[PDB]
C-alpha cells in the first residue's frame, strides 16, 4: 500500500515546500530514490484517516501538537537518531516531540506570531491593544486600517484570548490535566470580548482570512498584522518596508502564542522508514538542507543550532523568540484536536455575532471536557 | 568524501569469467542505487544494470542480462559485477556509479584478448577561449514529469571517469564553475559554457535519467584552442 523505493512527503501550503522538494532532488541525484513534495489542503486532517488504513505519505510536517494523537494513533514510526544527532539540535525541541517516553519526530524550526508592521503608515507600532482602536480610527480618516489577520484560525486569536488568563490544559506537576481547561474563565472572556468589540466597532471584519489580511498588509492598505515567519518571504519581495516586533499587551499582560515546532513525522506503515531517516538527518537537517527550505519561506528560529547561530543575528529571529518566550510552548497530548476545533467554532461565532461570546466559550469548554 | 575504488584492470580470456569489486566510503551504502556503465572505444556509454544494496533488487539491461550478475556485500560496502562467457566485444572500460549517475568509480579497463534515443549535437567542435559554447540535446520522449526534468550533463576528460555538471537539466552541480549553465525543458536541452577556458577540453555527454535504460548521447568532443 504505501509504495517501496519512493519518498512522499507531505508538508502544509504555506511553509517552503518548493524549497524542500530541492531538498528531495539533491537527494534524489545522490540516492536514484524519487522524492515527491506534496502540500495537499487540510493535511493534518487527511493524514490520521489515510494512514489508520496505513496510507499517506512516508514523511508529515507539521507542528509538533498533532503528533501525539498520531502516536496514540500508532500511526508514526519511533525514530532512531543516535546521540551524535542529538546534540546537533536543541535538547528543548526533542522534548516537544516526545510521547510516552518515545521520540516521534524530528523537530525542524520553532514558530512563534509576531506582530508585523508597515513602518511607512505606523513608524512607531502601539504597544497595547487597547490603544489600536484609537490607531484605527486616525488611519481610516487616510483610507488605511490599523490591523488585518487571519481569524479563522484560532491559533492567531489565541495570543490575545490568553493574554488575560485563558489558557488549554493546565500544567501541573508535569502533566498537562485534561480536565482543567481554561477557555471558559475570567480572561478568556475580556481577550475574546475585546476581538468582539473590535469587530463591532468596525475596527476588523469578521470574514478576515488568512489571504485577505495577507494581501491588505502587502498592498500598503493595512498597517499591521499578526503573523509567522514563513510570511516574510512575500513581505520581502513586496516594496513595504516591515517591522517585526512583540504583540502589544493586554491589561498590562503580555500577549501569549502558542508555540509550535514545526517537525517531521515517519508513517508507521511506510515501507521507506530508512530512507526517511537519510533525507531528514543527512539531507534537511543540513545548513545547506535548511537554508534551501529557508530561502523558499523563512522558518523561524531553527532547532539546528549550527545554523541557529547566525540566524540569531536577524532582529526578526529575536522578535519571535521574545514572542515564543512569552507564550507557551503548545503541549502534544491527543486532546488538542478537540481542543482547536472547540476553540476555532468559539472564535468565529464570537466574532460574526452567531453566539455570545459567554456561551461561545460555553460551548468550547463542555466539548474538550 | 565520496570514493568508488574500482582496480585499474582485468586481463581475461574468451569463454572465462572476472568479477569486479566497486569499494564505496564517504557515504551510507545501504539507501543509494548502484549501477554499472560499460564504455568501450568507439561505442557510447551503455548501462549495464543497477543493485539496490539495501535490499539487493537488481534490474538489467537486455545486452547484459545472462552476460552480468550484480551482487553485494553489506559488510564491506562492496559492489560486484560477474561477467560470464567473455568475448572480444566484451572489450571496455567499466564503470560503477552511484545514485542517478552522480559520482562515478575511475573503471576498471577489461582486455580480453590471449527504448529512448537522445541525440547529442554538435559531434565534435572546436572553439577558441573566451568564446560561447553552445552543445544541444535532443530526446525521442518528453523526460518531464511535473517540475523536474530527468536529464543530466557530463564532463569526461581522456583518461578520467565521467563528471556531473548539470543534474535535473539545470541544477549545476557543487564545485561546477558558473560557466556551465544548463537550461531546456521536455525533449530540447542545452549545455553552455559562457566562456570557454583551455581546461575545458573534455568529451560531454547529455544522459537521460528517466528510465532504463538510462541512455546516454553520442557526446559533444569539445577542445579548444
Ligand atoms: O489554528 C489552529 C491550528 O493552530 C496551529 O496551526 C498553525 C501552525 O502551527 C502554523 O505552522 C501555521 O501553519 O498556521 C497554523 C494555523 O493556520 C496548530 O499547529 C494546528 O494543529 C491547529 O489546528
Ligand atoms: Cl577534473
Amino acid at each position: 500500500k504505501i509504495e517501496e523505493g519512493k519518498l512522499v512527503i507531505w508538508i502544509n501550503g504555506d511553509k517552503g515546500y518548493n524549497g524542500l522538494a530541492e531538498v528531495g532532488k539533491k537527494f534524489e541525484k545522490d540516492t536514484g530514490i524519487k522524492v515527491t513534495v506534496e502540500h495537499p489542503d487540510k493535511l493534518e486532517e487527511k493524514f490520521p484517516q489515510v494512514a489508520a488504513t496505513g496510507d499517506g505519505p512516508d514523511i508529515i510536517f507539521w507542528a509538533h501538537d498533532r503528533f501525539g494523537g498520531y502516536a496514540q494513533s500508532g500511526l508514526l514510526a519511533e525514530i532512531t537518531p543516535d546521540k551524535a544527532f542529538q546534540d546537533k539540535l536543541y535538547p528543548f525541541t526533542w522534548d516537544a516531540v516526545r510521547y510516552n517516553g518515545k521520540l516521534i519526530a524530528y523537530p525542524i524550526a520553532v514558530e512563534a506570531l509576531s506582530l508585523i508592521y508597515n513602518k511607512d503608515l505606523l513608524p512607531n507600532p502601539p504597544k497595547t491593544w487597547e490603544e489600536i482602536p484609537a490607531l484605527d480610527k486616525e488611519l481610516k480618516a487616510k483610507g488605511k486600517s490599523a490591523l488585518m489577520f487571519n481569524l479563522q484560525e484560532p491559533y492567531f486569536t489565541w495570543p490575545l484570548i490568553a493574554a488575560d488568563g485563558g489558557y488549554a490544559f493546565k500544567y501541573e506537576n508535569g502533566k498537562y490535566d485534561i480536565k482543567d481547561v481554561g477557555v471558559d474563565n475570567a480572561g478568556a472572556k475580556a481577550g475574546l470580548t475585546f476581538l468582539v468589540d473590535l469587530i463591532k466597532n468596525k475596527h476588523m471584519n469578521a470574514d478576515t482570512d488568512y489571504s485577505i489580511a495577507e494581501a491588505a498588509f502587502n498592498k500598503g492598505e493595512t498597517a499591521m498584522t499578526i503573523n509567522g515567519p514563513w510570511a516574510w518571504s512575500n513581505i520581502d519581495t513586496s516594496k513595504v518596508n516591515y517591522g517585526v516586533t512583540v504583540l502589544p499587551t493586554f491589561k498590562g499582560q503580555p500577549s501569549k502564542p502558542f508555540v509550535g515546532v514545526l517537525s517531521a513525522g515517519i508513517n508507521a506503515a511506510s515501507p521507506n522508514k530508512e530512507l526517511a531517516k537519510e533525507f531528514l538527518e543527512n539531507y534537511l537537517l543540513t545548513d545547506e538542507g535548511l537554508e534551501a527550505v529557508n530561502k523558499d519561506k523563512p522558518l523561524g528560529a531553527v532547532a539546528l543550532k549550527s545554523y541557529e547561530e547566525e540566524l540569531v543575528k536577524d532582529p526578526r529571529i529575536a522578535a519571535t523568540m521574545e514572542n515564543a518566550q512569552k507564550g507557551e510552548i503548545m503541549p502534544n497530548i491527543p486532546q488538542m484536536s478537540a481542543f482547536w476545533y472547540a476553540v476555532r467554532t468559539a472564535v468565529i461565532n464570537a466574532a460574526s455575532g452567531r453566539q455570545t461570546v459567554d456561551e461561545a466559550l460555553k460551548d468550547a469548554q463542555t466539548r474538550i471536557t | 568524501q565520496v570514493q568508488l575504488q574500482q582496480p585499474g584492470s582485468e586481463l581475461v580470456r574468451p569463454g572465462a569469467s572476472v568479477k569486479l569489486s566497486c569499494k564505496a566510503s564517504g557515504y551510507t551504502f545501504t539507501n543509494s542505487w548502484m549501477h554499472w556503465v560499460k564504455q568501450r572505444p568507439g561505442q557510447g556509454l551503455e548501462w549495464i544494470g543497477n543493485i539496490f544494496p539495501g535490499n539487493g533488487n537488481t534490474n538489467y539491461d537486455e545486452n547484459f542480462k545472462s552476460k552480468a550478475t550484480l551482487t553485494v556485500d553489506t559488510s564491506s560496502n562492496t559492489a560486484y559485477m560477474q561477467l560470464s562467457s567473455l568475448t572480444s566485444e566484451d572489450s571496455a572500460v567499466y564503470y560503477c556509479t552511484r545514485g542517478l549517475f552522480a559520482y562515478w568509480g575511475q573503471g576498471t579497463l577489461v582486455t580480453v584478448s590471449a527504448d529512448i534515443v537522445m541525440t547529442q549535437s554538435p559531434s565534435s567542435l572546436a572553439m577558441s577561449v573566451g568564446q560561447k559554447v553552445t552543445m544541444s540535446c535532443k530526446s525521442s520522449q518528453s523526460l518531464l514529469i511535473n517540475q523536474k526534468n530527468y536529464l543530466a550533463w557530463y564532463q569526461q576528460k581522456p583518461g578520467q571517469s565521467p563528471k556531473l555538471l548539470v543534474y535535473f537539466a539545470s541544477t549545476r552541480e557543487s564545485g561546477v564553475p558558473d560557466r556551465f549553465i544548463g537550461s531546456g525543458s521536455g525533449t530540447d536541452f542545452t549545455l553552455t559554457i559562457s566562456s570557454v577556458q583551455a581546461e575545458d577540453l573534455a568529451d560531454y555527454f547529455c544522459q537521460q535519467h528517466f528510465t532504463a535504460p538510462y541512455t546516454f548521447g553520442g557526446g559533444t568532443k569539445l577542445e579548444i584552442k
